[PDB]
């Protein structure tokens, strides 16, 4: 009765449990080439990727 | 003496900082592959018949 519903992790698999700052990441993504949600994407909003980081949309790295 | 709109910019520059790619070496494993199980040298029979 529990088939396919009760699974088990492989030996190498693991759950993430650490918590980090993730505050300097939005400022690094912009150095890398992302353009903030505020504007000037430099393309057409259709040739651009919507960047998300943990629910918060940094916004629109060029394609 | 106030601020007025000036001429439209003629171009835009977007700066980002980027490093480059190295050569493809693809060094897959320290001791690589699945090394095969194998024969211990000589071994010898560890059993004899009676008589």
């Amino acid at each position: 009765e529990p088939c396919g519903l009760m699974n088990h992790l492989t030996a190498v698999c693991e759950v993430v449990t650490q918590f980090v700052y993730t505050a300097s990441i939005p400022a690094l993504l912009c150095n890398l080439g992302v353009t903030p949600i505020d504007g000037a994407p430099h393309r057409s909003y259709s040739e651009c990727y919507p960047v998300l980081l943990d629910g918060v949309m940094v916004g629109w790295v060029d394609k | 003496g106030g601020l007025t709109c000036a001429s439209a910019p003629q171009g835009t520059l977007r700066i980002l900082e980027g490093p480059q790619q190295s050569l493809s070496g693809s060094p897959l494993q320290p001791i690589p592959a699945s090394p095969p199980p194998q024969i211990p040298p000589g071994l010898r029979p560890r059993f004899c018949a009676f008589g």
